[PDB]
């Protein structure tokens, strides 16, 4: 009589990839992946999140909250986790920009990179004892106040001169003001205007050259006087005109230099930010709660160890992204059964 | 597997062995036994639950956005970050399909050692009367139905129930 | 290797068996026979076959040019595209040297286990006169020359050739 | 008697790398490795492969098609592969360019990086209607024609101002344009002469200041009146001279803006490109067809997994690079030959 | 581990055996003694060292700055060679936790392997007269105290010397 | 009698982890971490370490000796590693610079990119001949000599004008100059003053306007008149002026254009750099010998393979940066001590 050691033979529908046996077919097996499916923006756990450089700033852009309009002055806080919804962000108000002639569209995403962020402490430049003379301290309709007043940028001075007269380039030193080693985003820019406008507001109806240089990063523009592009991301009227405006990055310790004319929009308030923020291409109105924000697929949460499907950003408690499909072997080679004995 | 195919065992599948991966068949005037071993595969149930576990705990660094690289300004920049990306993801992508074949190499010819074990098992409590072939096979002095077959993969069996020598612990 | 070397298996090369990489050595009168076995090589190549195999399937993003970095304008973004060529490259060569060595280890290992098997094979079909030394050495009741020692290679002896006890399948 | 297991002694001078004996001496090898041999470059198999911008548009150079030269006017399709033959491309003809003065000469490598590229569906600016006065869209001998006329760069118009007088900077407003979203690449520049001819030509004998915005990318030019170096890249004597020629890239949706005033080579038929191609720096004659493109070895073919040697960029079916030849053990441990039994 | 857990080995510690990692119990009359095999240890441990050896061979581009990248005007790429630097430092990271953890998986299980050879060297030299269990024990027909133990050890072992068969080689 | 096969119970305390059994306990185990500790800056043992872009050049700057300065031109030779000490590094003396206005503090920085680097064997651009009228080869105490003379930066010419007359922007065109395929680093900028002396000096009183080109890279500037902030990294008080200083980076045979005015610091000595160094951010006072230079550590030398700790750039012979300390089992999983037999 014979005893013997065997295996079974059963139902063996899952393959496996082996090195020694090429691919074999296997009792069972335990999966490692899924393909998620795309689903909504959350709330990542252990990290907060950002996706409006603020909240209590109501119907506003982040743009129009970076620029400094006035009703969108919200003091805004510290995320770990930022959201970045806006990929080419606009303004919703406020004094006609000719935004695309500058990289200032994205100054809400880059401050979006922080930690913190904040109003400022203070504004920089005396716009009255600003080089050339005195100035009146432009303000403008078109810009709303809390009270309905005349409305300018918390940014930025609209550095309209007394004495109307034509200048030689002058230059601001936009000194470093910030707290610690924060960064510090200076903004400014300059108003231009029709023939007639431009020599009632400032003495001189021609081109007007600007110049700024931070960090070895130089920028130089020419002011354009007739013919201006139709308003837009904007309100009501003051279609005379339109501000190109940018923004200047200075690093800890270091000074900033504004060569300018005539419409130049003296920087004011400035941004001091600091802290390193994990951004990720989302689009929001962030519903809920997920483990792991996946640049696709959205808010997802930690199943399986890996994951098949788009590869892309994502953070938080992340599957990692693989080729193909895998499975752990959890069972036995296929055998057929038997009666090849005897 | 290799060694199976080279040392006579049998690449036979006995189905009906279900409680269980691996045990004994047994063969006589009552026809042929089949019963499984329920450590032996708890026991390789247990290694690869292990191994599920030690395949779960690599991680790698989240791979987010750069913070100062700007979305119209930066392009070129941007481009040589998304080939970061890429690659980072291509590079892992392919160490985990190297260290999950390892796993299944390993599970997969785990098995022949597992026969093996068994066997052994086998040889003790069926006493010092039985003869061990080199099959993974005794020829016994005794015959053995489905319930001595069954004895035998609890760990219940003894020689001597049939009058025949013992070894005892 | 260090099985063979602790349980007393001989570090024996035998040159002469040819038509493979493991068999038998037969010993006695007729002075030293020796056969190699057309299975247990063939299978020892199939392994190895399937492994080159596994090891040609690993697929690597191409790697190419920055089609937006321009080579007199970005000289600092096409170095730091560089740097991540060079990195990659090494990265992935790094890990193909670390798949390809424990192939090696593996397939150089496996050996011993050959043996092993080669030995379950003759086990059985020496009978039970034989004797099992534990050194990888049958003890027979019977002189086993050339002729003998080649039946076995091919599976085809039978003791009671030698009026002797057999096991039957 | 005794019958025992064994294995072989043989000739085992290939040595293989292992983990728990060291490097250890083998039967024989699969070789996994190779070091290919410098080869001419060929078409990619699965993929159409691009040397020449265009291969309608006869003897000329990549850059001379870039620039819209009057012959060079072969329409350009698509390839999913590219080669880069032209580190620092030349023009063949046409008017002399002051080429180091800008990133102009990348332009056909810039152009190459797409699928899709097309000489342009319209011509936008109205050479005329510019903004300045009324313009003559300067033409030139030194530019032939069809039919041996006044050649310029289709790309862009010589804009030579009827009414010769002095101006303060223009700003033109380089619209999108695009089928889709597209690329665009805007080409333009600026002729120069000497003291006479630009008085001449133009009201104003001065140097001409020209200042581009384009996605945040600011570029300021001041052109050169006297003394200008040796004509190149050009034919035949119109050596008064040159014109500074540059290009601008505009994203999908997006405006550009030059400002300007006298030697205005505005802009007038504008690239639109998009698709992405792998390219590579290749050297060809183009002859024949390879499984894979390495920037060295060149046209080259998938024999072994892996290859041996110089690492660089490579595109298709390639081997994988590896630090050192790698050999798979096709075969048993050396052992030496025995008698040491008894 | 797993075969020894199966086919009934015994999870046991025996302090005291301490010139060595495995060698031989000893069991009766006398009680029980321990002999340690300063063999199979030398050779668990040259493994272990060949091992180390290969562990330490991975060679790893060295990872320094960027040449042409400016430490105030190039922040962007400066940024996103950051960013490759960690990328590397982790995914290499990851890679030499892999190949460690498959040189411990190994280490720890041939273990088993181990014992599985000292048997074999035990059953040559206890002779024919001995009994295999499948245990990893032999049941023979003398006394065994810690002296005979020793020569076990040793290889100095003959059967005979309690007049008892033997193999001769 | 039972003999059998056994293995030890032995003092267990270090536990590995392993793939089938989990984390388990061992007898023995080999290290092949260690966490460094932070130690001084060595010389990297196979190649010639850099601090000071010169030794021979005595008590300066790295950024004195990359502008040329009188004493400070020791003759500096190579090195394949090089240590960054200054992150933002200072002059220390000279006439006074208004450093934070252009790129030109990292020069030093830059060099120590390159293996090999020299003054310069000779001296582009005639200061006499150069467009423009004549100029006298402006020389200024501020900067001593050999002698205690007329400083000025071998580096670049201070163009002050014979004929005080106002001028529009000049082209000069800086040719290559460098042995074989070296890069150029071409060096100048501008000196301004106060409205007086700049009348005296040149004759003109206004802003003046400088912009250079360079392998596509585009640089603008405008000088200040007034109000110049406090003198710093200089000595002793021509404190009417400043020089805003800046370089050029030329790459084999390539053609660089500087456009100027007045206050020109026209270039002269121009650097000639090849070769690629290791270079890592080091702070030395450089004191002996270690296998590899980490960042954070510092001089550091190769115990065991694999390094806990901090990552960093580090060069030479270094041990591979590890997530965790990870041991190799030397010995055997953890057996409880026996009498469960019978
Ligand atoms: C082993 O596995 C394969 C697939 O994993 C089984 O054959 C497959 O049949 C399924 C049924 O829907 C198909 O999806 C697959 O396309 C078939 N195989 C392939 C990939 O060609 C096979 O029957 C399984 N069992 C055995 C006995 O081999
Ligand atoms: C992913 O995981 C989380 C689990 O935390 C889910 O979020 C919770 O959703 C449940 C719905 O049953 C709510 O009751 C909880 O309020 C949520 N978080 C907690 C624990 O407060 C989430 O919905 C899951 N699914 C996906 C795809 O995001
Ligand atoms: C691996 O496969 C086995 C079955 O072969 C699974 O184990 C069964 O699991 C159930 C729970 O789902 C237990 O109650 C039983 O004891 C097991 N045997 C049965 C139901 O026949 C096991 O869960 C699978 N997965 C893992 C983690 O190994
Ligand atoms: C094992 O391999 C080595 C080399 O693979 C053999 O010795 C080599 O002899 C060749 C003959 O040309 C040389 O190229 C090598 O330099 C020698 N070894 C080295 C690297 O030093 C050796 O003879 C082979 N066989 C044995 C029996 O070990
Ligand atoms: C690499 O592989 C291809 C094989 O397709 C070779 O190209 C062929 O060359 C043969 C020469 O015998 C010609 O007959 C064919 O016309 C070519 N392609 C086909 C199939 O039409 C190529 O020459 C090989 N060698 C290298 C190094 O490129
Ligand atoms: C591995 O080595 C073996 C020889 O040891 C090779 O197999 C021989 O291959 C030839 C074909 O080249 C066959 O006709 C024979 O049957 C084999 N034995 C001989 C000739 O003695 C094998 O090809 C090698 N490579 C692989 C892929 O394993
Ligand atoms: C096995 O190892 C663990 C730790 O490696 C031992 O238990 C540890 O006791 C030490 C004593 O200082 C502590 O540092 C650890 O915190 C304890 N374990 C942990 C991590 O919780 C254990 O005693 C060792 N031996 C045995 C018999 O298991
Ligand atoms: C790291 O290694 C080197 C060994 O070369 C040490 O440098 C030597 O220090 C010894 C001190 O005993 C001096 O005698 C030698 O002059 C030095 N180099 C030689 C060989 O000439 C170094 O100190 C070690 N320690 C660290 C952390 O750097
Ligand atoms: C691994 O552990 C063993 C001990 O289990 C170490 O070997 C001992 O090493 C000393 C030298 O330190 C030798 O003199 C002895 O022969 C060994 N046995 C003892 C002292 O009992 C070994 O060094 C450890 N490391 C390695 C590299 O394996
Ligand atoms: C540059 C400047 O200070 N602005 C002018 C000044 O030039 C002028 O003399 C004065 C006349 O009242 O008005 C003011
Ligand atoms: C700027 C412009 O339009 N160009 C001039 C204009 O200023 C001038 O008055 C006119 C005289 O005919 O010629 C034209
Ligand atoms: C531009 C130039 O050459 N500089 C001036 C020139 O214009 C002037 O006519 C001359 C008078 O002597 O002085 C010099
Ligand atoms: C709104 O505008 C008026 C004048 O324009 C200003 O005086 C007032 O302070 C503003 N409202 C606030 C801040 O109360
Ligand atoms: C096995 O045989 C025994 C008697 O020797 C008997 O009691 C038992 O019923 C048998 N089992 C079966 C189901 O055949
Ligand atoms: C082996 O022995 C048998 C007889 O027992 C004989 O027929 C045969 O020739 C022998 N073989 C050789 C070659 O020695
Ligand atoms: C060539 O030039 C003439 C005038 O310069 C132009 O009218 C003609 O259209 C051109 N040739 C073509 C396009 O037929
Ligand atoms: C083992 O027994 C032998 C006699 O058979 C005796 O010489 C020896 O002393 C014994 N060893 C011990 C220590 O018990
Ligand atoms: C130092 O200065 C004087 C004049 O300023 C100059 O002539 C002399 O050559 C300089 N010293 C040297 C180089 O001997």
């Amino acid at each position: 009589d014979r005893i013997c050691t065997g295996i079974t033979s059963s139902n063996s529908p899952h393959v496996v990839k082996t090195a020694t046996q090429g691919e074999v077919n296997v009792t069972g097996v335990i999966p490692l992946t899924t393909t998620p499916t795309k689903s909504h923006f959350a709330n990542l756990k252990g990290t907060q999140t950002r996706g409006k450089l603020c909240p209590n700033c109501l119907n506003c852009t982040d743009l129009d909250v970076a620029l400094g309009r006035p009703k969108c002055m919200g003091t805004i806080p510290s995320a770990k986790a930022s959201i970045l919804h806006e990929v080419k962000p606009v303004t919703s108000g406020c004094f006609p920009i000719m935004h695309d002639r500058t990289k200032i569209r994205q100054l809400p995403n880059l401050l979006r990179g922080y930690e913190n962020i904040r109003l400022s402490a203070r504004n920089v430049t005396n716009a009255e004892t600003a080089p050339g003379g005195p100035y009146i301290v432009g303000t403008s309709g078109s810009c709303p106040n809390v009270t309905n007043g005349n409305g300018f940028f918390a940014t930025m001075a609209w550095a309209v001169p007394k004495n109307k007269t034509a200048t030689n380039p002058l230059t601001v030193e936009v000194p470093y003001i910030c707290t610690k080693g924060e960064d510090q985003i200076t903004v400014w820019g300059f108003h231009s205007d029709d023939e007639t406008q431009m020599v009632k507001l400032y003495g001189d109806s021609k081109p007007q050259k600007f110049t700024s240089s931070a960090n070895g990063v130089t920028t130089h523009y020419v002011s354009q006087i007739g013919g201006f592009p139709n308003q837009a991301e904007d309100e009501g009227l003051p279609q005379s005109g339109r501000i190109v405006v940018d923004y200047m990055v200075q690093k800890p310790g270091k000074t900033g230099t504004i060569a300018y004319q005539r419409g130049v929009l003296l920087p004011q308030k400035v941004w001091c930010a600091s802290g390193r923020s994990k951004v990720i291409k989302g689009s929001l109105p962030l519903i809920g709660e997920a483990d792991c924000l996946h640049e696709k697929y959205g808010g997802l949460n930690k199943s399986k160890p890996y994951y098949t499907g788009e590869h892309a950003k994502a953070i938080g408690n992340c599957p990692i992204w693989v080729k193909t499909p895998l499975k752990l072997a959890n069972g036995t080679k296929y055998r057929p059964p038997a009666k090849l004995l005897k | 597997g290799f060694f199976g195919a080279i040392a006579g065992f049998l690449e036979g599948g006995w189905e009906g062995m279900i409680a269980g991966w691996h045990g004994y068949t047994s063969h006589g005037a009552h026809g042929v036994a089949v019963a499984a071993d329920l450590k032996s595969t708890q026991e390789a149930i247990n290694k690869i639950t292990k191994n599920l576990n030690s395949l779960s705990e690599l991680e790698v660094k989240n791979l987010q956005r750069l913070s100062g690289a700007m979305d119209e300004l930066h392009n070129e920049i941007l481009e040589l970050d998304e080939k970061v990306d890429d690659l980072r993801a291509d590079t892992i992508s392919s160490q985990i399909e190297l260290a999950v074949l390892l796993s299944n190499e390993g599970i997969i010819n785990s098995e022949d050692e597992h026969l093996l074990a068994l066997e052994r098992k086998l040889k003790k409590m069926l006493g010092p009367s039985a003869v061990d072939i080199g099959n993974g096979c005794f020829e016994t002095k005794h015959k053995c139905n489905q319930t001595c077959l069954d004895r035998i993969a609890a760990g219940t069996f003894n020689a001597g129930e049939f009058s025949l020598p013992t070894f005892d612990s």
